């Protein structure tokens, strides 16, 4: 599933900029 | 028509008034913006409570004014580090327009400051944490709870475009919840003032528009873009492009395809498809009919825009709060020590702080 996909990218977490 | 004389006269009428609303704004704005108010305290009028967040920017301490016993978020940045991470112009430029916007969405700058080692931004203190938390714990919000927040998002950036300026940091790691329920925006590092095109590549991922992935010049579109990011993650949960890795991420926004949950409402998904639209021709917000475009969506049907404006509306969420300097609705960080040297350490580059 979708939900399940998401979980997988392992980008549930704050996400940084791409400067840092 | 879709509208009725009385309604169409109504909307008229409401569409000039923020006309006249925003000249008066910009006059506002560009006097302090020509002007910055500078050294408005000083570090040992405050006690220092607890790190509320942290980032290679430095860190944000809740601290208690000691006059006054009220809290603030004091933001606390090390000049040295600054200059090594080549954000001496970011930095300024974050005070410049912190110090200058007043907006009901917008963080107060209450006082500023600096001495020989830091930097001080002391702003208001936000205690319900940011909307990322909520959003995570709760799982998605429902329709009418993310449209009270895009609300928010959709006049704050009508405020900001109306200045010129391009935000560029919308997520949800980047929007608190007051104590009232509404937003409150607070990073300004990314925002530029530019009338027309710029062409820096910085954001969030999962947040750029096409048109930053693709290296071309772009302009306040890129905020439009990011709205429909947001309200799409808002109501799903999750954001409309993801993967293991940003390159992948990448050519999903690219591509000009996008996929909605079942439970999304037809009305909603019409939205983000205009908002989530490749082709800077046809996105909106950046049509002839500017960001009414938007404000006038089926979608936001139900929003009475100056209700929101004066936070009249009852909001959806009331973050827990018990008590002023209460930090629940934020993490535990690692406790470090605030050194002052006797030395000023890079005085000239941060003269106008
Ligand atoms: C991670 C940093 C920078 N990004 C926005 C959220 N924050 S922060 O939560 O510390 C944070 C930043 C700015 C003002 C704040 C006011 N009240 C509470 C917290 C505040």
């Amino acid at each position: 599933t979708t939900y399940a996909d998401f979980i997988a990218s392992g980008r549930t977490g704050r996400r940084n900029a791409i400067h840092d | 028509g879709h509208m009725g004389n009385a309604a169409a006269a109504k909307k008229g009428s409401e569409q000039e008034s923020v006309k006249e609303f925003l000249a008066k704004a910009k006059e506002e704005f560009l006097k302090k913006w020509e002007s910055p108010s500078q050294n408005t305290a000083q570090l040992d009028h405050f006690d220092r409570i607890k790190t509320l967040g942290t980032g290679s920017f430095g860190r944000v301490m809740l601290v208690k004014h000691k006059e006054t016993g009220n809290h603030y978020a004091m933001k606390i940045l090390d000049k040295q580090k600054v200059v090594k991470l080549k954000q001496i112009e970011h930095t300024l430029n974050e005070k410049r327009i912190l110090q200058a916007v007043n907006f009901p969405f917008l963080v107060k700058l209450e006082f500023s400051f600096k001495d020989n080692s830091n930097l001080y931004m002391v702003m208001e203190y936000v205690p319900g944490g940011e909307m990322f938390s909520h959003l995570r714990r709760i799982g998605r919000f429902s329709e009418p709870h993310a449209r009270f927040y895009a609300a928010q998002i959709v006049l704050t950036f009508e405020y900001l475009h109306s200045l010129d300026l391009i935000y560029r940091d919308l997520k949800p790691e980047n929007l608190l919840i007051d104590q009232q329920g509404y937003i409150q925006v607070t990073d300004f590092g990314f925002a530029k003032r530019v009338k027309g095109r710029t062409w820096t590549l910085c954001g969030t991922p999962e947040y750029l528009a096409p048109e930053i992935i693709l290296s071309k010049g772009y302009n306040k579109a890129v905020d439009w873009w990011a709205l429909g990011v947001l309200i799409y993650e808002m109501a799903a949960g999750y954001p409309p492009f993801f993967a293991d890795q940003p390159i992948q991420i990448y050519e999903k926004i690219v591509s000009g395809k996008v996929r909605f949950p079942s439970h999304f409402s037809s009305d909603l998904k019409d939205l983000l498809r205009n908002l989530l639209q490749v082709d800077l021709t046809k996105r909106f917000g950046n049509l002839k009919n500017g960001v009414n475009d938007i404000k006038n969506h089926k979608w936001f049907a139900t929003t009475d825009w100056i209700a929101i404006y004066q936070r009249k509306v009852e909001a959806p969420f009331i973050p827990k709060f018990k008590g002023p300097g209460d930090t629940s609705n934020f993490d535990d960080y690692e406790e470090e020590e605030i050194r002052v040297s006797i030395n000023e350490k890079c005085g000239k580059e941060f003269t106008e702080f």
